[PDB]
Formats: structure tokens, C-alpha cells, sequence
């Protein structure tokens, strides 16, 4: 419950990964949700771009 | 001939979504994937911290 009491007191190598995890995973989590909603808009479809996309 | 997620065969045609996205035999594969990333992620930092 000591989160943040918790994250100082662990060693600074340890605390590297938990910086780089904690970063990793927020971009990879919204990679997905980018990745995804291209997907369902169907902008993702490799051809003429008769629409305009979501995120180009 | 890259990695693609759902078939790259017929001229990657696989990704069209007409007629729902639902009915898209790859979307619904992408949809399974996202409530394993989410925990994957969510409990990553979790554990890490243990
Ligand atoms: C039973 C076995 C248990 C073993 C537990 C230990 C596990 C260790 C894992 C070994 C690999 C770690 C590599 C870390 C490299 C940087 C750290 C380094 O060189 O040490 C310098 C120190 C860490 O030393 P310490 O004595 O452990 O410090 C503890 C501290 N005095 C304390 O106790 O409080 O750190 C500092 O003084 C902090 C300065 C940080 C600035 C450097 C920036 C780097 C940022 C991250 C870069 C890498 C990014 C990689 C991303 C990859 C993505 C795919
Ligand atoms: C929160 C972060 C973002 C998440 C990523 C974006 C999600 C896009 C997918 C939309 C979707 O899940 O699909 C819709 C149908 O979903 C549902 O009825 C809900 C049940 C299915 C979901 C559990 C589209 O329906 P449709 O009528 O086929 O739309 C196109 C044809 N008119
Ligand atoms: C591949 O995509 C194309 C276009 O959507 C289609 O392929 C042809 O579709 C016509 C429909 O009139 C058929 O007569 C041809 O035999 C199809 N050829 C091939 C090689 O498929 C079709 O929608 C998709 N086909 C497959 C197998 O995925």
C-alpha cells in the first residue's frame, strides 16, 4: 500500500527497470489500442486511400 | 513478405472490414488480444514492484 515509500527504498537498478516497464508498457498498451482502432475504422487495408484515416 | 497479423495472402485483403468488423474473421482474433495485453501490462509494474 506503501507505493511510493516502497518505490524509493528499492535499490537504483531496480528501480531502472520499474522506470523502464512502467514507460514500456504504457506505449505498448496504447500500441495495441492505436494498432486496433485503425483496424476498425479500415484504414489499415493496404490500398487506395478512397477515405481519410484515422490517424494517418 | 513481412510478418502481417492476419493474412497476408490475396493481396492482404484480410483487413477489410465491410459488412461489420465484427464479421472481420481477423478483427475478432485482435479483440482477444487486447484483455491479455492489458493485464500483461497492468500487473507487470505490479509484480516488478514486489
Ligand atoms: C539476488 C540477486 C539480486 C540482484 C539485484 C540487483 C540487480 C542488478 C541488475 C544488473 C544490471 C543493472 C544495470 C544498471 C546500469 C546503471 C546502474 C549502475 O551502473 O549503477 C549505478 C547505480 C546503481 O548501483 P547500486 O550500488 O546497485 O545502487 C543502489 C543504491 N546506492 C541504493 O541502494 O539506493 O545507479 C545510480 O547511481 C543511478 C544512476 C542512473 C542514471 C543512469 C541512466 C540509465 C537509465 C536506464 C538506461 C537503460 C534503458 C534500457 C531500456 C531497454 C528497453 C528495451
Ligand atoms: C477503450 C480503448 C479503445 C478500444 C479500441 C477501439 C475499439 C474498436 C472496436 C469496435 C467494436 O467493438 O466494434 C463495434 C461493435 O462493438 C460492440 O457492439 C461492442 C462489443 C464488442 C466490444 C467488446 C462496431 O460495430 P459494427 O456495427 O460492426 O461497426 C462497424 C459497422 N457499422
Ligand atoms: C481476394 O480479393 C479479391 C478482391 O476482393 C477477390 O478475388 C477474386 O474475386 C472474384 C470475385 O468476382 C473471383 O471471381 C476470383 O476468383 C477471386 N480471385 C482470387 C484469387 O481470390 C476475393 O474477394 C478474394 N479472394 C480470396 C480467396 O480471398
Amino acid at each position: 500500500q506503501d507505493v511510493f515509500t516502497t518505490l524509493v527504498d528499492l535499490k537504483w537498478p531496480h528501480t531502472l527497470l520499474i522506470f523502464t516497464m512502467s514507460f514500456l508498457c504504457s506505449w505498448l498498451l496504447f500500441a495495441m489500442v492505436w494498432w486496433l482502432i485503425a483496424f476498425a475504422h479500415g484504414d489499415l487495408a493496404p490500398g487506395e486511400g478512397t477515405n481519410v484515416p484515422c490517424v494517418t | 513478405m513481412p510478418l502481417a497479423f492476419c493474412g497476408t495472402e490475396n493481396h492482404s485483403a484480410a483487413y477489410r472490414v465491410d459488412q461489420g468488423v465484427l464479421n472481420n474473421g481477423c478483427f475478432v482474433d485482435a479483440l482477444n488480444v487486447v484483455p491479455h495485453v492489458f493485464l500483461l501490462f497492468i500487473t507487470f509494474p505490479i509484480l516488478f514492484i514486489g
